[PDB]
């Protein structure tokens, strides 16, 4: 931002990190500050203020009211199927009987 | 703790769809929509429960 | 799938 | 007035009283820690660690 | 709900839809799938005692 | 069509495992005596670690 | 009663179709319609009639 | 050493 806040700390992490990680980054006409931005090609979070540390910066949170083409429907629509072969402690039907048995 | 019995994971594939309609206003003929779609069978876990 | 930075989140 | 009015038994609510005997009696027989209830009314040896 | 003494083998087939993308956007994203397993008495303190 | 590149997310995974601890184990004997009086019936707590 | 003689049966396929005409308000480009087919071959039945 | 009448005690 060029305020002060810039040289305050975000949080801690392992001495030299930035030679062992390279976080992937957005350069040209793609990024989502430029006044006809082309962010409609990628799922980069946009900070619309300073995050810090804390709940709201983790929690998963991908931009994709703005890659989707329909407005206000849900993201994915799917279908799910669950094989289950089940050894269990009852008979695969039960008949109505043995009073004294079990 | 709950003990976690496996997982499985898929890619959503991202699947580039061209505009073979002429050209537009809104886009030109050549253009490059897509469409997603995810899926396959997982072998999700085997377990024995004792409670 | 080892042993993580932070404790263990999925 | 001040009897007690109960309706015909069904063979059903009879051998669910016969069951509910039996379930009370394997209790009684078996023991009633959780463990002595899972190694009784089922087939399984839990380990002691995992029921604290 | 499993039972002490069940045995569970699954397999799990997948199919989900991503709804309609503008372009085909170049960045990765993973569908998954974990289980858990979780003891009754874990969830309610009564469980031993409603048993 | 082109074909899609990969993403960096498993090598910075990878960056964030913390090393194993080395724990230097060793073996020894950790003999010990206990005397005591008792009667009978009684669960005694003879050993204790 | 009238004897079954055989029986047979067919999936109805549903299969997908891609919108390669541009995006409009009713529906953008990589909208994902379909079309239903269903059919084959069945061997029926064989048999032969006393009355 | 058997599952016991009355439940477990050693």
């Amino acid at each position: 931002q060029g305020n002060a806040k810039d040289d305050e700390v975000f949080g801690y992490q392992e001495r030299y990190a930035e030679y062992r990680y390279r976080p992937s980054q957005i350069t040209g006409k793609l990024r989502s500050t430029d006044p006809q931005s082309l962010d409609v090609w990628h799922l980069a979070q946009r900070f619309d203020s300073l995050p810090a540390l804390n709940q709201e910066f983790i929690e998963e949170n991908p931009p994709m009211k703005r890659v989707l083409a329909v407005q206000d429907e849900p993201q994915f629509i799917m279908d799910a199927f669950f094989d289950l072969k089940c050894v269990r402690p009852m008979p695969v039907y039960s008949v109505p009987g043995l009073i004294d048995h079990f | 703790r709950p003990e976690y019995l496996g997982s499985g994971s898929f890619d959503i594939n991202i699947n580039p769809v061209l505009q073979n309609s002429a050209t537009t206003d809104a886009s030109p003929q050549g253009n490059l929509a897509a469409y997603g779609v995810s899926g396959g069978v997982n072998r999700g876990f085997s377990h024995s429960f004792v409670e | 799938a080892r042993s993580m930075r932070g404790g263990i989140r999925l | 007035e001040g009897g007690e009015v109960v309706d015909n038994l069904t063979i059903n609510s009879l051998r669910q009283a016969f069951q509910l005997q039996r379930l009370l009696e394997r209790d009684a027989r078996g023991g009633t820690r959780y463990i002595e209830i899972i190694r009784s009314h089922f087939g399984v040896i839990s380990p002691d660690a995992r029921v604290q | 709900e499993a039972l002490p003494g069940d045995t569970f083998h699954l397999k799990t087939s997948v199919l989900a839809r991503l709804s309609t993308p503008v372009v085909p956007f170049m960045d990765n994203l993973r569908l998954d799938i974990q289980y858990f397993s979780v003891p009754y008495r874990l969830v309610w303190d009564n469980w031993q005692k409603f048993n | 069509f082109g074909r899609k590149v990969p993403s960096n997310a498993k090598s910075q995974h990878n960056f964030s495992v913390i090393p194993s601890a080395n724990i230097q184990r060793s073996v020894f004997n950790r003999s010990s005596g206990y005397k005591t009086t008792f009667d009978a019936g009684y669960l005694i707590p003879v050993f204790l670690d």
